[PDB]
């Protein structure tokens, strides 16, 4: 990293979206990224932080950075439930296949909290329903391990 | 009394000697202590989880125990942190006047009954419970000048061979290790275990299978065979004493029948228990100790002893093992004991020359000379006998005292000096007469001095616990004052003092004496030519009163309150603060540089830097760490920009550049037992099971709203961490079964290899310490190390952790906070510049109120205890007020003439509060006692105007303003001797600088403006709140003389 | 039970002997280990002291070196008493 | 209270010198002492003096070739020969002990050591002599 | 023994202090009392 870098990570995990305007304004970088490779994206999908994630994606964010062990932004808004994140982010072209180091996919990981409305969403953007993660499984697989027999349907 | 002594002088002197006798004793057997407690007492339950991240040791560990914390007397509220280093601490804070070792002993109690519900790991590290109120005696730095030792070698030396004759030694209560005895480190290679299809679970068996000290019978045991001839005992197995036993430990011989030792799979060294905190002092690798006082034990004693035994086991140190004394609060208890000391021998000396100047004979000023040290003395039996200590409070209370003990022996030995020159009468018949005029009013003053200083002992808390020193030492000297006034004094009036001619007041003396009594006589006859005119038109004067109490009661408003002043103690501290994730090694380059600074551009002041790597003041970790500053003596340190508070400010300053850290300096808190006193403690407490997340969420919202009213609160923060990433591993349990790999292998070789694990104990040179396996560091640092550890499944093939694993990185909290049992966040703050703490605290709950539904809050710490303890000054002071009055209406057998007294209050408390004012000081408690010494005195100079003048009135006859005006005329000279006195003999409190500067400060410029306005305002005042009060409660004539 | 007097010290006495510290108005400590698997700490505190108030500390630092001992000891019962008084009288028991 | 007669000395083990080093030094002091009796009498040790010990060593290497766990040689061993506390039982309606030990003709003599058995892992009895040396050595009944 | 061989001196200078003085009281004299004081040997060596 680097001087402004610094602040605007910070500024993005906060949630404070007029220093993140501001830290942009004066030439940060959106892709600055931490030691385990979180970028400003990562930390405002992780937290919540709407605002801020569409912020960053109008200055250029990557939309598809990847951390250290090859999770996206995408994969943290789909696993702890944040839905208008998830549009955002594939309305500026998240890669909705994205697998990390252990074949994870967005899909697994929302189906694996039971985010409904994030799995169809996932689904209607082009999410491969037959993705396997390294040990063969899929978001099925999930559905029926958790009894989730909403989401067992929804996933065919 | 007085006149069974006049008779017998030679009885008044042995008593005086008895009680000088009995002081004496004191003084060389009571405990010497910085300050008594003053400090809640607190209990502290800690435990240690090797390996355990925070949410691991709360949830196994601190919640099982707090929920076991009740059914405990006196318990004030509960608060535990559980942190990423394994570690847990639970506070248990107790009321005030509890009985720590009762409390201690309770929680124990409970304790012990969920000892068996704690995973195994954490019993085997032993939970400790320690009284943890008291403060540190001192801090012993231990360093090898050589260079030849690293840390680890340094703190098994002082475990092994200091540390318990230091527990030993006299007056020590507790004592506490920077570090620990060896442990015998494996350190394990996973390749190599690889190699021999080994894993760390293969590795703990074959060390408690062979470092093992096996129990194994006798020959010839009994009951015996008859006929038996030998009785032998059996020794099998013994205790591994050495690397190399440890090292040749068999784990496995292969299949063409080689060998694989345990040195084949793992480096082996005695080590540290952990590695957790880096401790340098100037720069080199250091342990030490940190030692307490025991209760009630002479901390001057304890030093010394301590510095001896040290002394006495330096011959058999390794070369190059020196010992240092980075912190130690003796010296400046001896800084206090001789500034005391100092104040007493020269308040005696300037008691010498007032008497001298005004009666101007030597053998009147030998009384004070002897009267006020047997008080002194004395005093100390009187403390003694209640279980106080000599500390920093209590001989402040005896300097306080003096002016109290002065009067005593001005007003006796003044008025025989008076009564002998008035009517040419003898020394033993003017003391027998003189003791008649002042004898009932010396017992009303001791019970009225009494309703002044005694409430306050009643205050509550850790005020109370400080008043209450003051209120005991002040009342103890002031009645031994007066049983010595009744005693000794008048006995040595009639037996030392010499006859004078009546009529004789020196002014036909030649030189500068008779100058001084003629204008001295000058002086009293336009001063009782002015109360005469003042007299004659009271109204305008009462305007002028009611002035002055407005303006007290609008100075009292305006004036700041606080606690103690900060005091430059020699010592202060520089935290040190780095970002998420932020490793030991960066940790210690900031460190190095904060060292180097100090040790270079503040070499003048700076005597040592003891730098802690891994833990600071908000939590413990890698990127935290603390510099403690030991100064050089105030004596080479002078000027305010050689000061703890001009240097924090440089240091600070200069920090402000460093790029990777936050790094602030500040001085210690005066009682740093209790710390902070400024400000306020909050607790946010998550009362639903909302959890930690939501619990932050409503943190951060209320901490915008206080950062949106910085007209009333400022510098509203967290006190502890936020959370950090951390690496969140998931093990399969389905592909762990099928390849047959148990769950249990995969756990303890996660757990052995990465956080290290407690085997057993070995004997190093005779004593018993512990063995740990741990990887060695290289295979344990990155995401990528993960896969290189294998486990071996049931059917005998290694299978890679990569194998049955998936990882993410996720955030989670380096530490856990709970307040009474539920999680919690501690916030800090402080009322805006000229703002109330009290009322910043109801904004914070106005505030507080607004937050989503489930959170809840609490005060806790200096603001627990204001919120029960601010209804008590008012009342415990009308309290005063009444009794005064009582006391009072008993000596004058008057409801009304007690107002002539008690209206004389707010004359000294002006000219406090001016004093205060114009050198920016605040109503602390220094402050606070000097008020009611002030207070002390001027009712006291009333009571005997107001005395005199009735006593002519009723057993002389004379009319109402005769008797006022003759009244007054009499007590100006010893009003203005004990004045001029005590007022002189506080000068070198105001203007002190130094070494304990801030309290001398806080008691001399109160004293001092309370004394001077006292004085000057009440000599003409009383005379009119005595004659408009006897004006205004009367009947029959008494403007006219009478029979 | 069958413990020879260095395994005796070596996994009993020197475990609770480094746990006892902190402790009010201690004098000096000492024991023995012996051959008959006895172990045996005196602990002897000034004159003066409150007796009961010593024994309660001697047991609560004992009790927090207790997992640390070998199973076999804490079976046994470890005893924490008051040594110092003597005997008041001594009942012997026979079969005629 | 005891004696009140004469001294109570105590001579300690500062370094980690050892017992033998330590009733060497006490041997010393005691010579010393024996040659001032104008000044001293009757100095002596209070407590015991090193006795024959058998030290019985386990070959690690043979039981792991054997199949012999250590567990099982050493549990053999110390409830054989020194006894052990099973459990409790119920006599005459109170709890008292249960314990193992071998009957005293076969735990007297060195001899003896070499009749008990072991059972390896593939179900063979192993005579404790097959894994096991000894040798006479001196050692303390009573350290203090 | 190696704590309290100092005690009996002093314990007992501390006597002789207190009965003097009880003695001057008693007499109204500073001097009086060493004519009481001085019996104390009288009585020792009987019983030495
Ligand atoms: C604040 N404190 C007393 C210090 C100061 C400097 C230090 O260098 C250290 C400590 C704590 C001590 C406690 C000791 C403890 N014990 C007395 C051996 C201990 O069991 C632990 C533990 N939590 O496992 C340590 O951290 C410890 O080994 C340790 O490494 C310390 C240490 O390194």
């Amino acid at each position: 990293g680097s001087d402004l870098g610094k602040k605007l990570l910070e500024a993005a995990r906060a949630g404070r979206d007029d220093e993140v305007r501001i830290l942009m304004a004066n030439g940060a970088d959106v892709n600055a990224a931490d030691v385990v490779g979180w970028t400003p994206l990562h930390l405002a999908a992780y937290w919540g932080h709407l605002e801020i994630v569409e912020v960053l994606l109008k200055n250029g964010a990557d939309v598809n950075a990847y951390d250290t062990l090859g999770s996206t932004p995408l994969h943290l808004a789909a696993h702890f439930g944040h839905l208008e994140i998830v549009e955002v982010l594939l309305k500026n072209g998240a890669d909705v296949n994205a697998k990390d180091d252990n074949g994870i996919t967005p899909l697994h990981l929302a189906a694996n909290r039971g985010h409904l409305e994030i799995v169809e969403v996932l689904l209607k953007y082009g999410a491969d329903v037959n993705a396997q993660d390294k040990f063969g499984k899929t978001a099925f697989d999930i559905s029926i391990n958790n009894g989730n027999e909403d989401l067992a349907e929804i996933l065919q | 009394m007085p006149n069974f002594f006049i008779d017998r002088p030679i009885f008044a002197w042995v008593i005086a000697i008895i009680i000088m006798l009995a002081g004496g004793l004191a003084i060389l057997k009571l405990p010497v202590a910085q300050y008594p407690t003053i400090a809640p007492p607190a209990v502290t339950i800690s435990a240690s989880y090797p390996g355990a991240d925070a949410k691991t040791v709360q949830d196994t560990v601190t919640q099982v125990i707090e929920q076991n914390m009740n059914g405990i007397d006196n318990l004030m509220y509960m608060s535990s942190n559980s942190d990423s280093t394994g570690t847990v601490q639970i506070t248990l804070t107790f009321e005030s006047g509890t009985d720590a070792d009762i409390a201690q002993v309770q929680v124990q109690n409970k304790l012990q009954l969920a000892m068996p519900l704690l995973p195994q790991e954490v019993q085997q590290q032993g939970v400790s419970v320690e009284k943890s109120s008291s403060s540190f005696l001192m801090v012993v730095g231990v360093i090898n000048t050589d260079g030849t030792m690293t840390q680890e070698d340094i703190s098994d030396y002082v475990a092994a061979n200091m540390k318990d004759a230091i527990s030993r030694t006299s007056g020590v209560g507790d004592v506490q290790l920077f570090g620990s005895q060896y442990a015998m480190r494996i350190w394990m290679n996973p390749n190599e275990l690889n190699k021999f299809q080994l894993t760390p679970v293969d590795v703990i068996t074959a060390i408690k299978a062979q470092n093992a000290q096996v129990a194994a019978g006798q020959l010839g045991g009994t009951p015996p065979v008859k006929g038996q001839q030998l009785n032998a005992s059996i020794i099998a197995q013994t205790r591994l004493t050495s690397t190399e036993e440890f090292g040749k430990i068999l784990l496995k011989v292969n299949q063409d029948g080689s060998r694989v030792l345990l040195r084949d799979v793992a480096k082996i060294e005695l080590g540290g228990e952990n590695y957790d905190i880096i401790a340098e002092f100037n720069g080199q690798p250091a342990s030490g100790l940190g030692i307490k006082l025991a209760t009630g034990a002479n901390a001057l004693d304890t030093a010394a002893a301590i510095r001896a035994e040290l002394a006495k086991m330096e011959p058999f140190f390794p070369s190059g093992l020196k010992i240092v004394y980075p912190y130690d609060t003796t010296p400046f208890v001896k800084i206090s004991i001789h500034e005391v000391v100092k104040t007493l021998v020269e308040a005696i000396i300037l008691v010498f020359l007032v008497m001298y100047l005004f009666l101007q004979n030597f053998r009147a000023t030998l009384i004070p000379t002897i009267a006020v040290p047997v008080v002194l003395l004395g005093t100390f039996a009187v403390l003694a006998a209640f279980g106080f200590s000599i500390n920093t409070l209590t001989m402040f209370g005896m300097v306080l005292a003096i002016g109290l003990l002065v009067d005593d022996a001005i007003v006796v030995v003044e008025n025989v000096e008076r009564v002998m020159a008035e009517e040419g009468l003898p020394p033993k018949e003017a003391t027998r007469k003189s003791m008649g005029q002042i004898q009932g009013a010396l017992v009303g003053i001791a019970m009225v001095l009494s309703a002044v200083f005694v409430p306050m002992a009643f205050f509550g808390g850790s005020t109370g616990a400080i008043y209450r020193q003051f209120s005991i030492t002040i009342v103890s000297a002031m009645a031994l004052s007066v049983l010595v006034a009744l005693i000794l004094t008048p006995a040595l009036c009639a037996t030392m003092l010499k006859p004078i001619a009546k009529g004789d007041h020196g002014e036909g003396k030649k030189g500068f004496f008779g100058w001084f009594n003629r204008m001295f006589e000058k002086s009293t006859h336009h001063y009782t030519d002015s109360v005469g005119g003042i007299l004659r038109s009271t109204g305008r004067y009462l305007v002028l009163y009611l002035i002055i109490v407005v303006g007290m009661a609008y100075l009292f408003v305006r004036l700041p309150s606080s606690f103690l002043p900060d005091e430059d103690q020699g010592v202060f501290m520089t935290m040190v603060q780095l970002p998420a994730g932020a490793t030991q090694e960066r940790t210690q380059k900031v460190l190095n540089e904060v060292t180097h600074y100090y040790l270079t551009k503040e070499k003048n002041n700076v005597e040592s830097v003891f730098a802690f790597n891994g833990f600071g003041f908000a939590g413990r970790g890698q990127n935290t760490g603390i510099a403690f500053v030991s100064l050089k003596d105030w004596a080479d340190r002078p000027g305010e920009e050689n000061k703890v508070e001009a240097i924090t400010m440089r240091a600070t300053r200069a920090f402000s550049q460093i790029k990777d850290a936050m790094v602030f300096a500040f001085n210690l808190p005066a009682i740093v037992e209790l710390g902070t006193a400024t400000g306020f403690d909050f607790e946010l407490i998550d009362q639903a099971g909302l959890g930690h997340e939501k619990l932050t969420q409503a943190r951060n919202q209320l901490l915008a709203e206080a950062a949106k009213h910085p007209d009333m609160l400022t510098s509203v923060r967290p006190n502890g961490l936020e959370d950090t990433p951390q690496f969140k591993i998931d093990i399969d349990q389905e592909k762990a079964q099928a390849l047959g790999v148990s769950i249990n292998d995969i756990n303890t070789t996660l757990g052995a290899a990465w956080g290290g694990s407690y085997v057993n104990d070995f004997i190093d040179r005779g004593r018993v310490k512990k063995v740990y396996v741990m990887s060695e560091a290289k295979y344990r640092m990155l995401p990528d190390d993960i896969g290189d550890w294998y486990v071996r499944a049931a059917d005998g093939q290694m299978v890679p952790f990569s194998a049955f694993s998936s990882s993410r990185w996720e955030y989670g909290s380096p530490r856990l906070e709970r307040y009474n049992g539920l999680p919690s966040m501690e916030i800090l703050g402080q009322a805006a510049p000229g703002k109330s703490t009290g009322e910043a605290m109801e904004l914070m709950e106005q505030l507080a109120s607004k937050l989503p539904t489930g959170v809840g809050y609490d005060w806790t710490g200096m603001s627990y205890q204001e919120r029960l303890s601010g209804n008590q000054a008012p009342s415990l002071y009308a309290i005063s007020l009444i009794v005064v009055f009582l006391c009072l209406a008993a000596l004058y057998e008057s409801w009304s003439i007690p107002f002539s007294v008690m209206l004389v209050v707010p004359l000294g408390v002006i000219g406090a509060l001016l004093a205060a004012t114009f050198r920016g000081l605040t109503n602390d408690v220094y402050f606070q006692v000097g008020l009611l010494t002030t207070i002390g005195l001027s009712a006291k100079n009333a009571i005997l105007i107001v005395e005199f003048a009735k006593d002519l009135m009723d057993k002389e006859g004379k009319g109402l303003i005769e008797a006022t005006l003759d009244a007054v005329r009499m007590r100006l000279r010893p009003i203005l001797m004990t004045s001029l006195a005590f007022i002189l003999g506080v000068m070198p409190l105001v203007i002190s600088t130094g070494a304990g500067s801030g309290a001398q400060n806080a008691v001399g410029t109160g004293v001092m403006g309370g004394m001077v306005t006292a004085t000057v305002l009440a000599i003409f005042f009383v005379p009119v709140f005595f004659v408009v009060v006897r004006r205004r409660f009367s009947r029959k004539n008494e403007d006219i003389e009478h029979s």
